[PDB]
This record gives C-alpha cells, structure tokens and sequence, in this order.
C-alpha cells in the first residue's frame, strides 16, 4: 500500500521543533534533547579514537 | 654520639607526621569525598534544628575557604573528636531491620518526588542549552575534522560502490548470452 | 583476505567444507595432495570439497546493519544503567548509616544542652 | 527469569560460578573484557568460567503504527534512563549536607562538655 | 560455521532519517520487482 500510494509514514521530528517556557510534556521533550546530545558525544568520541583507520580498513 | 644525616631523616619524619595529623583533622566529609556560599540561605534556615543548623552553615562556610571567612579557629581537634566518637558510639538485628526500613521509605520518597515532576523548567533548557552549545561545537569539531578525512575515503567508497553496480550488471547480461 | 596457511593475500580462493577457512587454492591443493586432510582441525578434505546466485548484493554499510546498531546502542545503555544501580545502594546504604548515627547522636545533644544548662541552674542558685 | 545487569529476560544466559547469579552472555563479556570481575561480588571471574545454561514470543497487535511506537519506546527509555541519573547525583548531595552535620555536631558536643566539666568543678568548691 | 561498516560522522538520525530510508527502498524495490 505505501509503495503503491507512493507515501512514507511519518517519523518523529519532534526532538528538533523542542522550545524554552513550554509546559511538562515539551520539559520531557528537553530532558530528551540532552541524553541524545551525551549519546551524540559518546558516538562521536567512539569515531575519534578510531582515527580514519577504521575507515580505510572497510 | 655522631649523627649524620639523622636529624634530617628525623625532621623529614616529624614533618611527615605533623602533616599527617593535620590532613585527617582537618574536616571529615572534605577529605572523603564529594556547595555555593550563600549567607542568605544561613538566614532564611534560622526559623529546622534552629540551633545545630546554625553551627553546620558556619561549619559549610568555614571549610570550603558573597562569601566572609572567619574562623579557622576550630579544627588540635584530633584527640577531642577521638573521644567524642567513641562516647556517642557507646550510647547508639534490631537496628539493622529499623534501618533498611527506614531506607526503603525514603527510597519510596525519592521515587515519588521525581515523578511528580516529570521555575524548575527553565533551568533544566538552560542546562541543555549549555550543553547544545558545548557538545554541538564538540560535535562540529569532530565532524569537520572527520569530514576532511572521511568525505575524501567516502567518495573513496562510495564510487567504489559504484563500480559494484556495473560489474553486477555486466554480469548478467553475459551469462544470459552465456 | 588473507590465507590462514601463509598469510598472504589468496589470488584463488577456496573455501573447504569441513573447517570454514579461506585458503588460496594453489596452497590448500598441495596441502591435500600431501595428505587428505584440511590444516585447522585435520579433519578429512578432498580437492573436490573444495570450492572457490541471482540476488544482487551491496556493500554492508551503516537494514541488518543497522538493527544490530541498535543492539549495541541498548546492551551499553545497559551497562550504564548498572553503574548507576551499584553505585545507588552503596551511597544509600551509606545514608542509612548516616541518618542513623545522626539520630543516635542528636539525643544525646539534648541531654547535654539539659545538663550543662541544669548544672548551671544549680550552681547559680547556691 | 531476569539478567541481573539489563532486567531483560534472557534469550542466551550465563550462570557465574564465582557468585551466583545467572547473566547474559553479551552483557557479562563487556564487563569481563572491561576488568576480570564480577559485577555483582567484585570477585575474580574470567570468561572461561561461565558456564552457559521459557522463550514465549510477543504478539503486538493486528506497521506504521509500530516504528511510532519504537519511537516512543525509545523516547520513554531515555527519560527513564535520565531521571534515574539525576536521583543519583542529588541523594549522594543531600548524603553529602549529612556527612558535614554529622561531624559538625561532634565537635558542638566538646564545647558542651567543657561547660559540663567546668560546672562540675564548680558544684564542688 | 570481520566486517567493517564505518558509521557516519552524522550518526536521532538512526531513529529517524536512516530507518526511514530502509524501509523505504525496500518498500518501493519490490513493489518495482513485482512490476517487472
């Protein structure tokens, strides 16, 4: 049906619309965009150690 | 009686026991393990213990040197706290079960009080905008610094890649005239 | 990539069935015709078990890759949250301890503050 | 029924024989190849030593329904995961405004004592 | 009875914009393979 329609369901972009002053649920929406940034960091310190090494092997 | 280098050894060890008195009476909880001064909180806690409360802020704002230090005139302490914990150890299975239920109420408590919260909302975005703003630019550093070795190893790969897509379609069309 | 006999790089390679294990064939041959075995597990191999569809295939890169990254993404949150558990009943059980040599102590505070104020009140009095 | 490292319910578990308590293979290799010990008792244990001992599947629902809700599983785990840290960090804190009290109303109590003892001298004269 | 696949440097986008685009040419490969 979706190839059918031509149409892709919909993923969540929410983690980037996120505002300041908003109400509980956006202060979970917060609290989220700072354990993906401490997740970001850690995978980018993974690529880093790696060197291009890692890169040039594959 | 002929000393040499002796009194050097001996004024190296009772220097090396002097700083040994002072480091572990110095404070308990500092030498541990692991405050902002603030003496309007000292003011607005007067009205609590409301007079134990009193000697532990001055206590907080003595060890850690708005803030005025004063007296380091408190902590020769060591064999009058030695005394001090051994009378109030003389005076505290029974225990042990009025502890962990103690603890499992204020396990029950801890867990209650994040809850409900999940003023307080606009530090927890500042706190993220600290960090969007540290670990963005942490993460555009490494990228870039990435981008410069991967991006040219990436077309490195990626027309590789291509050259994958070819030989597959070379492939069939000459084992179906095969 | 490599052949396990030399450690080369096979320019032939072929792949016995009996020890899984890419060996160049001009090297893993002259191993058979030697004796009929395979060199890993000296299990019983001939020339004719070794061997050098349809589907097209692409390069394995970042579907099956990336379920089994989110593998990795959940078994090291894991562990994060183990480092968390652990260190939560030592400091808890260290509160414990703590509030409760804070209870025991802070009676006798009480009864100190009674009798060095008692004794005062009776020493001024005579 | 529960690795005692993740909680999940384990699809190839591992039993230490040095403490007893049944793991996952791939969560108590990480842990061996970070330091030789057992997270449990800290006792020395090695890979070799595990010794390598239900299954009902999950039948949802009668598709883009459910990559929403790995969306929000994921996104539930993070804050589940964020919250427990914050805990953390604030009951070693508060422990650590005990630790100053504690030790600061012990020296209160020489001071209290010398009142006592200086009392007694006088009651006696 | 190793391979290497080295992840991007812009590795939220596994949630989002990768799985997205697997199930999409998945999606649209075969219903084109059904077609030919």
């Amino acid at each position: 049906a979706l190839y059918t329609e031509y149409l892709k369901q919909r993923n969540n972009k929410k983690r980037r619309t996120p505002d300041f002053n908003d109400d509980d649920d956006t202060l979970f929406l917060e609290e989220y965009r700072r354990k993906y940034p401490r997740i970001d960091t850690s995978r980018y310190i993974p690529n880093e150690s790696s060197e291009v090494s890692l890169l040039g092997i594959v | 009686l002929t000393p040499k280098e002796l009194l050097p050894h001996d004024s190296g060890q009772e220097d090396n026991e002097r700083s040994n008195i002072k480091s572990g009476k110095q404070l308990k909880s500092r030498i541990r393990k692991f405050f902002a001064s603030l003496p309007s909180p000292k003011n607005d806690f007067e009205i609590l213990s409301e007079d134990e409360k009193e000697e532990d802020a001055e206590i907080a704002e003595y060890e850690k040197e708005e803030d005025n230090f004063i007296e380091p005139p408190s902590q020769d302490a060591p064999r009058v706290s030695l005394v001090a914990v051994p009378l109030a150890y003389s005076t505290l299975k029974n225990n042990p079960q009025s502890a962990i239920d103690n603890k499992y109420n204020l396990l029950v408590a801890n867990a209650i009080n994040k809850e409900p919260h999940m003023e307080s909302r606009m530090q927890h975005i500042t706190q993220g905008r600290t960090s969007m703003k540290i670990q963005f630019k942490t993460a555009m550093p490494p990228t870039e610094v990435l981008l410069e070795s991967i991006q040219s190893k990436v077309e490195s790969i990626e027309q590789l890649q291509r050259k994958l897509q070819h030989v597959q379609p070379l492939e069939q069309q000459n084992n179906e005239m095969c | 990539m490599l052949c396990a006999i030399s450690g080369k790089v096979p320019r032939r390679p072929v792949l016995s069935p009996k020890s899984r294990t890419i060996f160049e064939k001009s090297l893993l041959e002259q191993y058979v015709k030697d004796t009929g075995n395979d060199p890993i597990t000296n299990e019983p191999l001939s020339i004719e078990e070794i061997v050098e569809s349809a589907q097209q295939a692409s390069l394995t890169e970042s579907i099956p890759n990336l379920l089994t990254s989110l593998q990795n993404e959940w078994d090291a949150i894991m562990l994060e949250n183990f480092k968390l558990r652990s260190t939560l009943d030592s400091l808890t059980k260290k509160l414990s301890t703590v509030m409760y040599e804070r209870d025991a102590a802070k009676l006798v505070a009480a009864q100190l503050l009674m009798e060095k104020n008692e004794d005062s009140k009776d020493l001024p009095k005579s």
